[PDB]
DNA sequence: CCCCCCCCCCACCCCCCCCCCCCCCCCCCCCCC
DNA sequence: GGGGGGGGGGGGGGGGGGGGGTTTTTGGGGGGGGGG
């Protein structure tokens, strides 16, 4: 169902949603057992923690002790688990056309962390939950309309004997060459160009290295864009580009805001 | 005392109880007798020294903390030099 | 190829809290049955 | 010999007082692009 179509009558319910990853935070620790230290007697005793409070004990445990308001809390002794905050933007597909898209907060726990990157496209099941936040944080009261977050359960993205089979062909480097683009008519000493940059070199240490390096030129209204387009569609990690300009993506790195933003060729 | 060129003053102690021990169980003077027992207090003292315990005053309740700590070693001492 | 331009980025009431005071409750001690 | 009553200490509650609660222009440097 639609991040847009969200209401309060799911405030409890397991749902579903679909989205773009916009960022995450870095990992966030949350507390699930308090350690407590008797300043007098340097007893220790656990507190899980409930419902996000600490159940401060407010005279130290041992009857031969029993110190009230002794107990201190020992942070770098507390068991923690892990927490991540990750903002959901509503996908295109779903938007009205005339409108910004909404996003969602969602978070998500332990080794689900990091189950995503920024620019990832996923699904996610959790919970709808929603929060009081407050007006002031020396205060206790609340704003009368409640933060909204999804609680996540599950995250989801969006052979050699052939392989040894196909390696005894005699005719192998004219077959692989023609498979790179056969929708485009013959420039077959091209294709075979473009095979061989594919395969590349090797490295060294000693630097020599295993790029190939290749140009087109010629008339523009040719068949060179799409085998531009088609080597991009083979390559495991490859990029596209034109030679000037950026539509938010460019060709060198670039310092901006401060932040190293590194370019396509990178 | 202790840890003061490995507490030769100990040493020094006793030579001062061996300079009575030396005369007879006859020959010790009153004043001899009182030496040798203040070499036994000597050894008692530098025993028995042990860090005070923390007196607070209960005029006035207790804060929402309660003591800091009892720690009363002065800051050029541990508890392992004693 | 060199110089100049021009473009970009950057700087008074209400709540929480703390202190003080008073009363009540619980324990211990002493007396009475 | 045990139970009640009286007296003292210690703790808790209530009240009172107090303090806290961003675009637009101007100037400068550096980088990039265009014209002679
Ligand atoms: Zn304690």
């Amino acid at each position: 169902k639609g991040m847009r179509e969200l209401n309060p009558n799911d405030i409890d319910k397991l749902i579903n949603l679909k989205g773009l990853v916009l960022r995450s935070t870095p990992v966030i620790p949350d507390m699930k057992v308090a350690f407590f230290k008797c300043n007098v007697c340097d007893h220790t005793m656990a507190v899980e923690i409930d419902r996000g409070v600490i159940q401060e004990p407010a005279r130290c445990e041992r009857i031969d002790c029993n110190e009230p308001n002794s107990m201190s809390l020992i942070h770098n002794r507390c068991s923690f688990a892990d927490k991540q905050v990750i903002k959901l933007q509503e996908t295109p597909d779903f938007v009205p056309d005339g409108q910004t898209p909404h996003s969602i907060s969602l978070c998500v726990y332990d080794e689900l962390v990091d189950s995503c990157r920024a620019g990832d496209r996923i699904e996610v099941t959790g919970t709808f939950r929603s929060i009081p936040i407050r007006a002031n944080s020396r205060q206790r009261v609340l704003k009368s309309l409640y933060k909204t977050y999804v609680d996540v359960v599950h995250v989801k993205k969006v052979d050699l004997a052939k392989i040894r089979e196909v390696a005894a062909r005699e005719d192998l480097y004219s077959l692989l060459a023609r498979s790179i683009a056969p929708s485009i008519y013959e420039l077959e000493d091209v294709k075979k160009g473009i095979l061989l940059q594919l395969f590349g070199g090797t490295n060294k240490t000693f630097r020599y290295r295993g790029d190939i390096n290749i140009l087109l030129c010629g008339d523009p209204s040719t068949s060179k864009s799409q085998i531009l387009q088609y080597v991009h569609k083979i390559t495991p990690r490859g990029v596209y580009t034109s030679g000037k300009g950026s539509s938010a993506v460019g060709l060198t790195a670039y310092i901006t805001r401060l932040v190293l933003e590194s370019g396509a060729l990178v | 005392i202790l840890s003061m060129e490995s507490g030769k003053v100990l040493r020094a102690a006793i030579r001062l109880a061996l300079d009575v021990i030396k005369i007879d169980r006859l020959s010790r003077t009153p004043r001899d007798n009182m030496v040798l027992k203040l070499v036994l207090n000597f050894f008692r003292n530098v025993i028995a020294i042990e860090p005070g315990e923390f007196t607070i005053n209960t005029k006035k309740s207790m804060p929402k903390k309660g003591i800091t700590s009892i720690d009363t070693l002065p800051p050029n001492v541990s508890m392992d030099d004693i």
